[PDB]
């Protein structure tokens, strides 16, 4: 799995 | 690799990490950087470990974004737009001058790689 990519 | 914030050097968690070159205050902006964005199977298996994901895309950051390492006690944290295109880490706390810059990968990351240890 990649990386999390959090919302603004 | 360095600017007037941050430099790049060889990091105690492994390989190359970002530190701070001056001192931060809680919640100040570490970087802002543009990012490739394309569908997550369009990318090989070069970067497998560097970039960042949400839903079917993908997204390699530019700049010290893909250079950041993780730890499960972070002194800051990123997020990316919409479309995934630009990314920023904000420090989650007041941050030291040579103290390393870490952001949270997310668990999976790690539980899909058991064979690497997480320092
Ligand atoms: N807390 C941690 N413990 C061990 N390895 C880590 C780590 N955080 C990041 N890494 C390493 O960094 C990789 C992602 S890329 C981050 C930059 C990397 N250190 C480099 O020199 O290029 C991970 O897959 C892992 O190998």
């Amino acid at each position: 799995a990649r990386k999390s990519a959090p919302a603004t | 690799m360095f600017n007037d914030r941050v430099i790049v050097k060889k990091s105690p968690l492994g390989g190359y990490g970002v530190f701070a070159r001056k001192s931060f205050e809680k919640g100040e902006l570490v970087e802002e950087c543009l990012c490739i964005v394309r569908h997550n199977d369009d990318w090989g298996t070069a970067l497998e470990d560097y970039l960042f994901s949400r839903k079917n895309m993908s997204a390699m950051a530019l700049g010290f974004g893909a250079i950041f390492n993780h730890s499960k006690d972070p002194n800051a944290r990123h997020e990316l737009t919409a479309g995934l295109k630009r990314m920023r880490i904000f420090t989650i706390k007041p941050i030291a001058i040579g103290e390393e810059i870490t952001i949270s990968y997310g668990d999976d990351y790690w539980l899909s790689r058991p064979r690497l240890t997480q320092n």
